[PDB]
């Protein structure tokens, strides 16, 4: 990164830890939270990586960096899958028509079960890929599947744990 | 096996006529110009190296390497081994070294090396060397006493290009007058390189003295005086027509698929005629012994070598004499070797540990097709020369008997050296090419290990006795003002 | 610009490196190869950096005396046993890493593990051996007995890292060498040679399970761990000059110029490897197939033309990485009167990375970087060094395929971004030996890191 | 050499020499340069007395 | 960034014309309009203007060469780089006579004399330099392509050379 | 990953004249070997600076001659 | 059927000379053809007077 600022390791540790908890504590389910904050996270994350570069082997800063990077990886992955689910739900809503009356109802999704099969497969991949972020995955993608399950009857492993 | 050549069976590769359009599809893809491009940010710019980034790697396919032998219809033999490494080592060996020169042809073998990778029928000098450079390949040519080698080291995906460039040196080189005249510079550089390596320079003095003015005594390097008269494209072409032929050439490839290597080599000779094979005068070396005292005013140290003739690589004494070299071993003060690095060889125990004035003592052993040299090389300060020779002579008189422990240690160290030297690919390439040129056969490292285990003390005594009956060759280099005379050495060894 | 992927099917056809952590914390890494010879050793995280100022030089002393007898064996018995196996015990000690390995035949793999374990765990640091080695080390310590490349390598660290232990030399100061005793070495063994810092690397016709079983048996009594290393700030790079002006050592002058580099695990490390390859190396006495006047390397080509004679008798780039810092620069050996042209040309070349680097030069450099790296992995000892050094540096071994994948992403634009951020208008350190009237002040050379043009 | 330039380009209107030689394209080829005739020892054309009789 | 878009356009275009046959190597038939022009203008123009003018100039040139006793290829100036590179490689026997002819010509021209008519019966348009001019052009084209395909950056006004490309020291006014 | 070889490849034959893989000793530590591991008298690391070309440096030897001068002739102002 | 090395050797540029080179190219023996004035005609008689004073 192009910068002339200098930070001590104590300052670098504080910045990295603050960003790590800011991302993990944020509610990823609300789309607007990621839209508004991600631009701020990226700017900070660029600074944190630059100042923490000499401490990637440090016994304290090192683990924080690995968790921070892993959390950002999971945030983008969960957002992408849940973003697709939102599109499917929005398509279903518009197919209802005006006032849910069908007055100007649009064309329905003809391959809804296929989409449900595709989304659930992606959901399983997240769980295997990010074993330490299940609470966040269930918050965004797991809850999204439950909403879809109301529209269409499909089977996924955790369906019974969502009262289905 | 479809053809047996000089004791080895090869698979015959048939020439095939292929349209140039079809082959062009198979040439490796590369560019010299990058006129524009599609911009793409480094996706791993924020990923530390400790985090793996590659996923879904195909499972590896491991095969035990095996040496395979093939031959073209023009008579060029192809030997390759695929160790599944990522860098190839292509080598072209031609049975035309300095030993085949007549006195009027002095230095022509070295001249051929100097004009290597110059203009060919289908490529310019500049285009050849820029292609080698852009593709990240290294290599060169080296002319020896019995063979001349062209070698390239490259990423294996570019093998089709490299094989073509090497072959062009012997298929259709344009020995243009002005290009050849630009190679006169290399003669002075070659002398400087040789004289810098004191061990090699003394080795050349040995061979010139050991074989007086005949095959193995011909100077390796051309002189820069009267030899330049025939340093001409026409003279070089006449020399190549005498000796360079597909029947005397072997192509060696390490870490290359054999079928691909054979296919591309076949396509290179498909529509062209190689130099025809003609009989040549092949005379056995004449060993005379003798001595030479070469002063080097700058050096204060004295390098002494005493050598004896050996029957050579094709004899049954190859392994016993090699075991004798490891038993005596040697070493030097310069280095401080740890365990297993010759600290208990006979020369190290009997010379270096007991004579603080000895700077270094070693046993050398050069092997060629039908002759070789074995002896001791000892160095020290100039004024010490009379004592250095006495030490060397005393060791030569102790080769009458060997203890069982020494024989076993020598055999085990030799086997370790064989296996450890083999794992180097450039070494394996040069070993295979030299063996086929010398003998027409390849003895694998494991087969040499079996021979080493069969060497007994009786064999060592017999081989040593034969060596000591030859007229010694006595070379002194550096500060020679105190060395003993040749007759002193001969009388000392006359008793044996 | 992106020109495609250079990964091939052959890159995937390599035996996997299996790494397991023993209960004590020692990592055991092995790769099978179809060879009749093997290399087994212990790559330990230790070195001069982790020594204190008073004890500097103990690690080097220990390395030299470790193989000179053990409690169970003797120097003659140990040397005899290794020779009977047809093997050779080797070792080295650096600022941050140390290794004790044996090149052996197939039958000697397990016997060599025993010998190496005995030397590391039960060293018999006899006083007589120590005193003889003190004489040898003292002679080695003399500058007259060191090469000029070795001197400059140490002086680059002394000048660049004045505030931290990386500035210490491995051999140590003569005052410490004079005073080191068995107790110093015994303490260093206890504190630094612990299981958590050791990796047992076996390359050859080896089975991972068998090596692991032998390792657990022979290294059972090793100290499991030592206290965590002190937490320290980023090593401060001091822009300084340390020049030994000697007009009584002949015509050649030796100069080394350094920039602050990057640590091993930096995302930019591979970019710095490529920049090191672009700088390349040249020798007037080994020009290669392409002459300097027609070289693709821009630094080499412009240099060869200077004054119709050439201003570089020898030069090489260097890229040195440590856990939290690195050094990037070039080393020159050139005629006295040529030094101003030589340093000016090699600095103009590094500054060009920030402004005008062609795709052609990058792509050539990628191929010659890959050739150097892959050819180094040809023999077992080359593989073993790679496994051990990488696991210590990264905690894992990067595959050839992964290295190529990451290198594919790096292009002229990426080199330009990294150079603009880190090397453009950057601070430099200059070090030298020999006749250096032509060498200018540090500030004058530090102004060549940026251009008025563009 | 001093700053210098050659017109080594790909014209849009003029063909290269390989395509259309501008010289009289009849040469004699030998195997070695020594096989060429020697002009000094070679008889030239018979001298003329009138400028209108020149070849 | 617009430069990135421009770079992609250049790359795609050039990739789409690789291996194109040069205009001169195409078998081209004249259009029905150029054929008419060649049928009418060209014959009359050759008969009345081009033919006579160019014969008049050519015959004068042959006479000038014969008066100096030189060949046409002698007249080439070695300030042209192709000529200089060709002259490096010409064989000695050709070189000796070329020098002698050129020296005689300058003496004749300087003293305002002409070669005796006894020595003028030769064809001055024999192309003896052609093999070497073609070799020199090949050598120069290889160097142009493999070594001069980009405007290179070098340190300026150092070692007697401007750094803008020339290779001889003190060969410009600003390098005195 | 670490680089274990100099940036300038040797390009020469590893084996010396007349010496084979069998009779060359151990190329890992033999004095005459061209690929022997250097001894770390002062420690590991300096091989990154080291010049592996065995020929000693000849200061000021010309490599920038394009054929414009004969050996021993001193150019004057480049001409 | 010629060895490629021999075939490419013939096409050396030194092996091509224009038809009629030996019968046309002038071979001057002097830069002063017969009939032209030179020092042998302008030398003054040996009995001449000193020309330095004038
Ligand atoms: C309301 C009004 C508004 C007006 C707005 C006007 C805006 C104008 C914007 C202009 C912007 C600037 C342009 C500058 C370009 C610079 C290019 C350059 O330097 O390139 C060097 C570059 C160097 O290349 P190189 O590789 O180093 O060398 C190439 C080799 O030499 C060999 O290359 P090769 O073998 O591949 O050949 C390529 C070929 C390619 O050639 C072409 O394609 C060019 C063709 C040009 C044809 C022009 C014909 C004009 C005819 C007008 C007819 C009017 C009819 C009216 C009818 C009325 C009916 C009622 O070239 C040739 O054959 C030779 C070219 C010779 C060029 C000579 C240059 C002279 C310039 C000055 C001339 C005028 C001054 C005297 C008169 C002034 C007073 C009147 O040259 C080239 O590549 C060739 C380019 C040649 C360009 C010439 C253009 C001339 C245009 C004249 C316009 C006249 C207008 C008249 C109007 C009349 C109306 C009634
Ligand atoms: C025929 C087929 C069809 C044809 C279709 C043609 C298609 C093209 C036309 C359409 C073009 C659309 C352009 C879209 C632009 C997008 C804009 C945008 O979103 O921004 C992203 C865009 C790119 O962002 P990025 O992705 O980060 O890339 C950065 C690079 O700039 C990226 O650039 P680069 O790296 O690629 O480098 C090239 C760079 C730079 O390229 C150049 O500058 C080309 C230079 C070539 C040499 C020119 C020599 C001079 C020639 C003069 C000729 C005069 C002839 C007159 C003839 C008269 C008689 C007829 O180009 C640009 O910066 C793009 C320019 C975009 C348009 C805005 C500027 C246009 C010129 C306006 C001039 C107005 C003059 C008024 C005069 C009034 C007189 C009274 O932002 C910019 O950089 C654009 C602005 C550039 C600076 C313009 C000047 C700004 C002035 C601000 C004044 C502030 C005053 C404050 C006062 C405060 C007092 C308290
Ligand atoms: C209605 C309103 C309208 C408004 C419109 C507004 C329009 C605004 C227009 C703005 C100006 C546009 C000018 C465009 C020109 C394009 C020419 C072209 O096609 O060039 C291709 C051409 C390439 O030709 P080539 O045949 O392919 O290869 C060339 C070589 O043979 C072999 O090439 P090579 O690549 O193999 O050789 C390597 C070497 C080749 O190097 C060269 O070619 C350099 C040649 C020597 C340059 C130095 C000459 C000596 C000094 C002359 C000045 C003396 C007095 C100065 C002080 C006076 C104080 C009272 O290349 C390099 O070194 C690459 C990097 C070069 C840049 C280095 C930067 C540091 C030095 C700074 C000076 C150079 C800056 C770039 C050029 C600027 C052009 C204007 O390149 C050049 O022309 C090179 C530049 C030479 C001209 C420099 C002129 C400087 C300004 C003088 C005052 C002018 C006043 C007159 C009016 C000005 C306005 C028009
Ligand atoms: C429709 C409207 C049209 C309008 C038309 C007008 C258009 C406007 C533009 C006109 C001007 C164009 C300028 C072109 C610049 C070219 C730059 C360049 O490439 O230079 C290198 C280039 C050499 O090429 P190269 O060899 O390839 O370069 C490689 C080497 O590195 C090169 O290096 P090199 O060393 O070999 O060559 C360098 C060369 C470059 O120089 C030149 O060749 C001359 C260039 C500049 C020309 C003069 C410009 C004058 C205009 C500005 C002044 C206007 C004042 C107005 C005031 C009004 C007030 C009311 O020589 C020098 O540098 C000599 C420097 C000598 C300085 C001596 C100073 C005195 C001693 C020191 C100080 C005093 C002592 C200390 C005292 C202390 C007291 C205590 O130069 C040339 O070859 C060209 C020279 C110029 C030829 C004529 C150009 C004609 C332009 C066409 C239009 C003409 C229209 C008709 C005009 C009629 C007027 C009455
Ligand atoms: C309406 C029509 C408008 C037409 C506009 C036309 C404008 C034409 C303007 C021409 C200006 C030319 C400037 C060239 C500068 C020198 C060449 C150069 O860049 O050299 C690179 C070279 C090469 O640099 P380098 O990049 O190799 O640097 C290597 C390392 N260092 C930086 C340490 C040298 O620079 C030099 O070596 C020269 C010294 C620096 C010169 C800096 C600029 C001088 C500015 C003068 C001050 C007074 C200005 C007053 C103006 C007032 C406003 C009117
Ligand atoms: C109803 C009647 C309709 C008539 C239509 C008009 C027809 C006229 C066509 C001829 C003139 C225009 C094309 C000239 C081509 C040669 C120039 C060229 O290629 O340059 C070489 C070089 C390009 O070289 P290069 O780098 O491509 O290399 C090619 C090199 N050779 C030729 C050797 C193969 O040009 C340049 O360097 C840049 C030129 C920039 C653009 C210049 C201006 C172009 C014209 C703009 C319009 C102005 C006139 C009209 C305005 C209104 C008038 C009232
Ligand atoms: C789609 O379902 C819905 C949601 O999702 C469930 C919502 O969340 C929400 C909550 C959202 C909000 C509060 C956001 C703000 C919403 C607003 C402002 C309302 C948006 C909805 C609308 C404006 C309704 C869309 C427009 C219409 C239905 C048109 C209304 C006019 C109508 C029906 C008149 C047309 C009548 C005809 C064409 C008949 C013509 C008669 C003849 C020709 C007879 C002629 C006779 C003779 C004699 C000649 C709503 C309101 C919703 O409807």
């Amino acid at each position: 990164m192009l910068t002339v600022d200098k930070f001590t390791r104590a300052e670098a540790l504080q910045r990295a830890s603050n960003l790590y908890y800011q991302v993990l504590g944020t509610n990823w389910e609300d789309g607007l939270n990621l839209v508004l904050d991600v631009p701020f996270w990226e700017s900070e994350l660029e600074k944190v990586d630059h100042m923490c570069e000499p401490y990637l082997c440090d016994d304290e800063i090192g683990p924080i960096i690995r968790n921070l990077h892993e959390t950002v990886n999971c945030m983008y992955a969960c957002e992408d899958v849940r973003d697709h689910i939102n599109e499917l739900l929005e398509l279903s809503s518009r197919a209802e028509g005006v006032m849910g009356s069908g007055a100007a109802a649009s064309e329905e999704v003809e391959n809804m079960p296929e989409q449900c099969g595709m989304v659930t497969k992606a959901y399983e991949d997240l769980l295997a890929r990010y074993p330490e972020h299940h609470p966040k995955i269930e918050q965004t993608v797991g809850h999204g599947l439950a909403v879809l399950r109301q529209l269409e009857k499909f089977n996924f492993k955790s369906s019974h744990r969502y009262f289905f | 096996g479809k053809s047996t050549i000089q004791g080895t069976s090869y698979n015959v590769v048939k020439f095939q006529q292929e349209d140039v359009s079809e082959v062009v599809k198979e040439v490796p893809h590369f560019q010299f110009y990058y006129i524009g491009g599609e911009h793409k940010d480094n996706k791993y710019r924020d990923v530390p190296l400790d985090i793996p980034v590659l996923t879904e790697a195909p499972p590896p396919q491991l095969k035990k390497p095996e040496m395979k032998f093939s031959v073209l219809e023009n008579g060029m033999r192809i030997v390759s081994v695929d160790k599944q490494g990522l860098t190839s080592n292509l080598g072209l060996f031609v049975h035309a070294g300095s030993r085949f020169e007549t006195p009027a042809e002095e230095g022509l073998s070295h001249m051929v090396e100097c004009v290597a990778f110059r203009s060919t029928a289908h490529l310019s000098h500049l285009r050849t060397i820029k292609t080698i450079e852009v593709l990240g390949m290294n290599g060169g040519c080296q002319a020896g006493r019995e063979h001349i080698m062209y070698n390239l080291e490259l990423l294996r995906e570019y093998m089709p290009v490299a094989s073509t460039l090497v072959v062009g040196n012997v298929l259709f080189p344009r020995l243009l007058p002005w290009e050849v005249n630009a190679c006169h510079k290399e003669i002075k550089k070659a002398h400087e390189r040789l004289k810098a390596d004191t061990d090699q320079y003394v080795s050349e003095l040995l061979h010139q003295t050991a074989y007086h003015n005949n095959t193995l005594g011909n100077a390796l390097l051309a002189n820069e005086g009267r030899a330049l008269e025939h340093f001409t494209g026409d003279n070089i072409r006449e020399f190549m027509m005498k000796h360079f032929s597909a029947e005397r050439s072997v192509f060696v490839g390490i870490n290359v698929d054999h079928d691909e290597l054979c296919k591309w080599l076949m396509r290179s000779f498909a529509e062209y005629v190689a130099i025809p094979n003609l009989p040549r005068d092949e005379a056995k070396p004449v060993y005379t012994g003798g001595y030479k005292l070469e002063e080097n005013a700058d050096m204060p140290v004295c390098n002494i070598a005493i050598g004896f003739e050996t029957e050579g690589w094709n004899s049954a004494d190859l392994v016993p004499v090699t075991v004798l070299q490891t038993l005596l071993g040697g070493g030097g003060s310069f280095s401080t070797g740890g365990p297993g690095k010759g600290m208990h060889s006979r020369l190290y125990l009997n010379v270096l540990n007991q004579n603080p004035n000895v700077e270094s003592c070693m046993a050398f052993n050069t092997q060629y097709s039908d002759s070789g040299l074995f002896g001791m090389y000892i160095t020290g300060f100039g004024q010490e020369a009379p004592r250095l020779v006495d030490i060397a002579l005393n060791e030569l008189r102790k080769l009458d008997s060997f203890t069982p422990d020494e024989v076993s240690r020598a055999k085990n160290t030799l086997k370790g050296n064989i296996f450890m030297n083999a794992e180097n690919s450039k070494v394996l390439m040069e070993d295979i090419g030299r063996q086929i040129i010398m003998s027409g056969k390849v003895v694998t490292p494991e087969e040499f290990a079996a021979r080493v285990d069969a060497v007994t003390e009786a064999d060592l005594k017999k081989v040593a006795a034969k060596l000591l009956r030859k007229n010694p060759t006595y070379v002194v280099y550096g500060d020679t003002k105190s060395a003993p005379h040749y007759e002193y050495v001969r009388t000392a060894l006359a008793s044996l | 610009y992106y020109w495609g992927s250079t990964v091939t099917t052959e890159m995937h056809n390599v035996s996997p490196t299996q790494v397991t952590r023993l209960p004590n914390g020692m990592r055991v890494a092995t790769q099978f190869s179809y060879t009749d010879s093997a290399t087994v050793g212990l790559w330990i995280d230790a070195g001069a950096r982790y020594e204190t100022k008073e004890s500097n030089g103990t690690a080097h002393f220990l390395e030299r005396v470790l193989y000179l007898g053990t409690k169970n064996r003797s120097r003659d018995q140990l040397e005899t046993e290794v020779e009977n196996l047809g093997a050779n015990l080797n070792s080295y000690t650096g600022r941050e890493q140390t290794a004790f390995y044996a090149k052996t035949t197939k039958d000697g793999i397990l016997p060599c593990i025993d010998i190496l374990a005995d030397c590391i765990l039960n060293p018999k640091l006899d006083g007589d051996e120590i005193e003889k080695e003190r004489v040898r080390i003292t002679q080695d310590l003399q500058a007259v007995n060191q090469s000029y490349e070795e001197l400059l390598y140490d002086k680059v660290h002394t000048a660049c890292y004045r505030d931290c232990s990386l500035g210490q030399t491995v051999i140590g100061p003569e005052e410490n060498v004079a005073t080191i005793k068995r107790d110093h070495m015994v303490n260093y063994l206890y504190n630094n040679f612990t299981a958590d810092r050791m990796v047992l690397v076996a390359v050859g016709p080896v089975d991972h399970a068998q090596i692991v079983k032998e390792a657990e048996k022979k290294f059972a009594n090793i100290r499991p761990t030592a206290g965590p290393r002190m937490l320290e700030e980023k090593p401060y790079f001091c822009a300084s000059e340390l020049v030994y002006r000697n007009d009584d050592m002949g015509p050649t002058a030796h100069i080394a110029i350094a920039y602050e580099g990057v640590p091993w695990r930096s995302p930019d490390y591979i970019t710095f490897m490529l920049m090191n390859a672009i700088i390349g190396s040249y020798d007037k006495k080994n020009e290669g197939l392409v002459p300097g006047l027609q070289s693709a390397n821009r630094i080499t080509q412009t240099g060869a033309t200077r004054m119709d004679v050439g201003c570089f008798d020898y030069y090489t780039g260097f890229n040195i990485a440590y856990k939290d810092t690195g050094l990037f620069g070039f080393y020159i050996a050139t005629d006295e009167v040529a030094v101003e042209h030589a340093v000016g040309d090699l600095m103009f070349g590094v500054t060009s990375f920030s402004y005008s680097l062609t795709e052609e030069e990058v792509m050539k450099a990628k191929r010659e970087l890959k050739t150097n790296f892959f050819s180094g992995l040809d023999n077992t000892t080359g593989v073993a060094e790679d496994i051990g050094r990488q696991i210590l540096a990264y905690g894992r071994r990067l595959s050839p395929a992964e290295f190529v994948e990451r290198l594919d992403q790096i292009d002229s634009q990426e080199v330009q971004r990294v150079a603009w951020n880190r090397l453009h208008d950057a601070e430099i350190t200059m070090t030298g030996v020999g006749p250096l009237h032509g060498l200018l002040q540090l500030w004058d050379l530090r102004r060549q890191t940026w251009w008025w043009r563009y | 050499h001093r700053p210098t330039t050659v017109k080594m380009i790909d014209s849009w209107r003029t063909e290269p020499s390989s395509e259309k030689p501008m010289w009289y394209n009849r040469f004699d080829q030998v195997d070695h340069i020594s096989q060429h005739p020697d002009p000094e020892k070679t008889e030239k054309y018979p001298p003329v007395d009138d400028t209108r009789k020149l070849m | 960034s617009f430069h990135r878009a421009f770079a992609r356009v250049v790359c795609n275009y050039n990739k789409s014309i690789e291996g194109s046959v040069p205009w001169y190597q195409v078998k081209r038939e004249k259009s029905p309009f150029q054929q008419v022009w060649d049928e009418v203008f060209t014959p009359i123009w050759f008969k009345l203007v081009k033919g006579p003018y160019e014969r008049w100039e050519y015959n004068a040139l042959v006479a000038r060469y014969r008066g100096m006793g030189i060949m046409a290829d002698d007249a080439m100036n070695d300030k042209d780089m192709i000529v200089e590179r060709a002259l490096d490689i010409i064989p000695e026997d050709i070189r000796i006579q070329r020098y002698r002819r050129m020296m005689r010509g300058a003496v004749l021209a300087g003293r305002k004399l002409h070669l005796p008519l006894e020595l003028q019966n030769y064809d001055p348009m024999v192309p003896y330099m052609a093999p070497y001019i073609e070799e020199a052009k090949f050598q120069m084209q290889e160097e142009q392509e493999l070594l001069a395909y980009h405007p290179w950056d070098r340190r300026l006004y150092t070692a007697g050379v401007s750094g803008f490309g020339e290779t001889s020291m003190h060969s410009t006014f600003l390098t005195m | 990953p670490p680089i274990q070889k100099p940036l300038l490849p040797s390009g020469r034959a590893v084996l010396k004249h007349g010496r084979s893989m069998l009779c060359s000793g151990n190329l890992s530590y033999d004095v005459n070997s061209t690929i022997k591991a250097p001894e770390c008298k002062r420690g590991m690391g300096f091989t990154q600076f080291k010049r592996f070309t065995p020929v000693p440096i000849e200061s000021g030897v010309s490599v920038g001659n394009r054929g414009w001068f004969f050996p021993g002739v001193i150019p004057y102002q480049g001409h | 059927g010629e060895p490629a090395i021999q075939s490419i050797a013939r096409f050396n540029p030194d092996n091509f000379r224009p038809v009629g080179y030996a019968e046309n190219i002038p071979c001057p023996d002097t830069c002063v053809p017969e009939g032209h004035l030179d020092f042998r005609h302008t030398r003054l008689p040996t009995w001449h007077a000193d020309r330095r004073p004038f």
